[PDB]
């Protein structure tokens, strides 16, 4: 990856205390009786990148990318880099960026 | 028009990816011998004998001689061609120039 002098600033949530019903009388200590919650919701992430389009003149085709998998049954694993069976998803092979060959 | 001495143009071959059209472009030297000695031959094959009725043909020869560019690999090459078929899903030609020089006897 990029090694960055200031990367992307971390970002961290927590949830307020709501405190269970107090004593009647005044305690000096702190309180230590909570009501259990948990919260939810959404997040989006937007990324712009930028790209480098190439021209080479080399004559014959390059090596690509493929998906070379003969067959899969339904019944047990499904489609590569699709949900199997059981509601997982899975990630079939790894996948390097350096496809295209180019001269030193 | 210019005289022996210039040349009456250059070697060009590219293609260049403009966006949702592409330009090909391309080169080749070619050599016309004289044909049939400047005659009209008639030509005919009867169907009398050799394979069949069924090949049958009258027409005529000339001395002239053409060009013929049409197939596809004349104007890709495999690695331009791999180019196209992987990211566009379809292709239909628009215009096309041509140009003969160099001529030499």
């Amino acid at each position: 990856g990029f090694g960055l002098k200031h990367p992307p600033p971390m970002i961290l949530i927590k949830n307020t205390p709501v405190p269970a019903d107090p004593p009647t009388t005044f305690n000096p200590m702190p309180q230590t009786s909570f009501i259990t919650e948990y919260s939810t919701g959404q997040v989006t992430v937007e990324m712009l990148w930028e790209v480098q389009k190439e021209s080479s003149k080399r004559w014959n085709p390059e090596v690509q990318f493929t998906s070379n998998f003969g067959t899969s049954d339904p019944a047990v694993d499904g489609i590569p880099f699709g949900i199997n069976n059981l509601g997982t998803y899975v990630e079939s092979r790894p996948i390097g960026t350096r496809y295209i060959s180019k001269h030193l | 028009a210019e005289g022996v001495g210039n040349s009456s143009g250059d070697w060009h071959c590219d293609t260049k990816w403009m966006g949702d059209h592409v330009i090909t472009k391309s080169t080749r030297t070619w050599v016309l011998p004289t044909y049939g000695n400047h005659l009209y031959g008639p030509i005919n094959f009867d169907g009398t004998t050799g394979s069949g009725a069924n090949a049958a043909y009258a027409g005529y020869k000339t001395p002239w001689g053409y060009f013929d560019f049409n197939r596809f690999h004349c104007h890709f090459s495999p690695r331009d061609w791999q180019r196209l078929i992987n990211n566009h899903t379809g292709i239909r030609p628009k215009g096309l120039k041509i140009k003969v020089f160099n001529v030499q006897v």
